[PDB]
């Protein structure tokens, strides 16, 4: 997350954080239930092998509710490729249970009708992630969230080099230094709805990170709310 | 309508009626039924 701010104690609870053989986190996640993890489809991509790690806040201390979950099954949209960054989503169910305390709790799933009406049309959501808070630069050490203003589709195809599909939508700012970045990827953009936050967006791509003239990619989870519930009930 | 004050819903509208989240029930409003309801932020 370039520019934004820390995310304080509970206030993003439904993040998660894949990381590597390493023990290195290179993508973020949702957390959606007890048993489930929506991330992005490419993010299955850069780790053969990988876990779940929730409740971190600063990945240089092992602090009070960190808990690592291994994956028993990875549901990765059919339709996905790199060719098109489209359908950039996945869900995975872990082995055993998250027990929900301080700093995880998941975000809420909407119905499709109503979050096409009442939260796709919402100025700003919220994401969240470990990224890097440059585009040069490295990945942050502590969980960062950024505000982000809903961008008007048409506005975003003439910035974009590249085809956003109705499975996409785009937010951000033109040219203020503050965006999702390398690392954020798979994460949550949540929208807020009287003080209840729905998932709305996982990361999914951006022509560098904060770049003046181009916005943040983000998977368009309405359009997958039947395929999220038939993954959770696979 | 769900398109006047989302129906006087708290959350979920449709043609009125309200739903809720899984984790919530309907009171208009929506109800937590556990310490750590989907959406919401946590407290120590
Ligand atoms: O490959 C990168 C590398 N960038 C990814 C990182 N940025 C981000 O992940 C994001 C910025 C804003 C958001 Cl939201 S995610 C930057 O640090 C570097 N970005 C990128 C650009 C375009 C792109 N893309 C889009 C459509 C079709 C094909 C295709 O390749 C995919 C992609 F990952
Ligand atoms: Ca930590
Ligand atoms: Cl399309
Ligand atoms: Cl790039
Ligand atoms: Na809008
Ligand atoms: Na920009």
């Amino acid at each position: 997350i370039v520019g934004g701010q820390e995310c304080k104690d509970g206030e993003c609870p439904w993040q998660a954080l894949l990381i590597n053989e390493e023990n290195e986190g290179f993508c973020g996640g949702t957390i959606l239930s007890e048993f489930y993890i929506l991330t992005a489809a490419h993010c299955l991509y850069q780790a053969k092998r990988f876990k779940v790690r929730v409740g971190d806040r600063n990945t240089e201390q092992e602090e009070g509710g960190e808990a690592v979950h291994e994956v028993e099954v990875v549901i990765k949209h059919n339709r996905f490729t790199k060719e098109t960054y489209d359908f950039d989503i996945a869900v995975l169910r872990l082995k055993t249970p998250i027990t929900f305390r301080m700093n995880v709790a998941p975000a809420c799933l909407p119905e499709r009708d109503w979050a096409e009406s009442t939260l796709m049309t919402q100025k700003t959501g919220i994401v969240s992630g470990f990224g890097r808070t440059h585009e040069k630069g490295e990945q942050s050490t502590r969980l960062k969230m950024l505000e982000v203003p809903y961008v008007d589709r048409n506005s975003c195809k003439l910035s974009s080099s590249f085809i956003i599909t109705q499975n996409m939508f785009c937010a951000g700012y033109d040219t203020k230094q503050e965006d999702a970045c390398q690392g954020d990827s798979g994460g949550p953009h949540v929208t807020r709805f009287k003080d209840t936050y729905f998932v709305t967006g996982i990361v999914s791509w951006g022509e560098g990170c904060a770049r003046k003239g181009k916005y943040g990619i983000y998977t368009k989870v309405t359009a997958f709310l039947k395929w999220i519930d038939r993954s959770m009930k696979t | 309508l769900c398109s006047l004050d989302n129906g006087d819903c708290d959350q979920f509208c449709h043609e009125v009626v309200c739903s809720c989240a899984r984790g919530y029930t309907l009171a208009k409003a929506c109800i937590p039924t556990g310490p750590y309801p989907c959406g919401k932020q946590t407290l120590e």
